[PDB]
């Protein structure tokens, strides 16, 4: 996308925390910044303007900053409260506004925690429907955002590919899957396939192949 | 003419 | 004390029209430039559009070919007509105010933001047909070395719509069982995921079934999911 943000942030709380917003000379460069924030399941809400003006009822915690071609929105003090996706957005060139992907900020109310990662690869029953699935279960991780990446022997993938948001396990830690939708021949075809899963920083990878 | 049209202020061209 | 509220069909087929429209209230909508802004179900946010108070509209690049926004000052309410939908206009639409930059020269009115915004309404493209889902078993890999523990599931995949329950060997096993938040598809349709994480060493004596029921459209299934 035109803007770009790192996918997640986290700290204890009562600490700080940043967020970056990465533009260019098309956007950022001449246009200024804007800020969200958004709890899953309401509309988001203006938390800065014209890259560090604070509207009305926005306590001063939240800051925000702009410099050449990126932008920059500070939280002080954290509070479980503020756990939401942080957008930015502006106006770019291409005549339209664009907004960062979103960052997810977690709040640490316990240890991080790597994800397990169980991969399935298409059923016999499946592959008689002329149909191939290649499933991805990824569970008990915190912060509970991950990426996930496929391969085809050792070339990257992203077409057929649908993962879910994570979603809270009954022991609140983190649970979510992928699906790759294969042709019977594209997973014949190759020696094997991976996901790969990133969490903060280090990556969970599974193989399956159809010999 | 650069005008900062802020959150809530209306603005007129006409 | 101003308001927006979207008003839209909630269902759309395919290929057909979405046409919405967002009421202010405590307010109006003279004097500003105002914006349609959706978001797919857990993915981002997507501009689509702003149109001023006298008519003027400027479109995202990316749906013109698709999109029309006009408003009606005497309602004060602005619309927003979106052709030949498909699965991908899946997605809660927000009605919006905008601020940003004017330039009297031809840039014109740049939206740099939203200050204020409506609630959502949720626009489903889909046919709405009941479908029950085809049940695959995941069987378990090959692993030596007593095997330790093992993973099995199973797929119910192309279904809707929500939701399904999935239990295994009738409810009579409940330790390491994971049933995964289904994932919905380009297809419109959904497909999820459950895995039960057992003992190797019984994998001989004892069955494994998983339990799925959809109700919706009266599909049962009970899957014997054994290793190869």
């Amino acid at each position: 996308s035109v803007l770009t943000q790192p996918p997640s942030v986290s700290a204890a709380p009562g600490q700080k925390v940043t967020i970056s917003c990465s533009g260019s000379s098309s956007n950022i460069g001449n246009n200024m910044v804007s800020w969200y924030q958004q709890h899953p399941g309401t509309a988001p809400k203006l938390l800065i303007y014209e890259n560090s003006k604070r509207p009305s009822g926005i306590p001063d915690r939240f800051s925000g900053s702009r410099s050449g071609t990126s932008a920059t929105l500070g939280i002080i003090g954290l509070q479980t409260g503020d756990e939401a996706e942080y957008y930015c957005a502006t106006w770019d060139g291409s005549l339209r506004t664009v907004f960062g992907g979103g960052t997810k900020l977690t709040v640490l109310s316990q240890p991080k925690a790597a994800p397990s990662v169980t991969l399935f690869p298409p059923s016999s029953e499946e592959l008689q429907a002329n149909k191939a699935t290649l499933v991805c279960l990824i569970s008990d991780f915190y912060p509970g955002a991950v990426t996930v990446a496929w391969k085809a022997d050792s070339s990257p993938v992203r077409a057929g590919v649908e993962t879910t948001t994570p979603s809270k396990q009954s022991n609140n830690k983190y649970a979510a899957s992928s699906y790759l939708s294969l042709t019977p021949e594209q997973w014949k075809s190759h020696r094997s396939y991976s996901c790969q899963v990133t969490h903060e920083g280090s990556t969970v990878e599974k193989t399956v192949a159809p010999t | 003419k650069r005008i900062h049209i802020g959150p809530g202020r209306a603005f007129y061209t006409t | 004390q101003v308001q927006l509220q979207e008003s839209g069909p909630g269902l759309v087929k395919p290929s057909e029209t979405l046409s919405l429209t967002c009421t202010v209230s405590g307010g109006s909508i003279s004097g500003f430039h105002w914006s349609w802004i959706r978001q797919p179900p857990g993915k981002g946010l997507e501009y689509i559009g702003y149109i001023y108070y006298s008519g003027s509209t400027s479109y995202n690049p990316s749906l013109k070919s698709r999109v029309s926004m006009s408003v009606d000052t005497s309602r004060n309410q602005f619309s927003l007509e979106l052709s030949s939908v498909t699965a991908a206009d899946t997605a809660v639409y927000y009605c919006a105010r905008d601020f940003g930059e004017y330039h009297y020269d031809g840039r014109g009115f740049q939206c740099e933001g939203f200050d204020l915004w409506g609630q959502g309404t949720l626009v489903t493209v889909s046919s709405a047909s009941t479908k029950g889902p085809s049940v695959f078993p995941l069987a378990p890999s090959s692993k030596s070395t007593s095997g330790g523990t093992a993973a099995l599931g199973c797929l119910v995949k192309d279904y809707f719509p929500e939701p399904v329950t999935v239990s295994w060997n009738s409810g009579a096993l409940t330790s390491g069982v994971h049933t995964f938040p289904a994932v919905l598809q380009s297809s419109g349709l959904y497909s999820l995921s459950s895995v039960v994480t057992v003992p190797s060493s019984s994998l001989g004596t004892q069955t494994y079934i998983c339990n799925v029921n959809h109700k919706p459209s009266n599909t049962k299934v009970d899957k014997k999911v054994e290793p190869k």
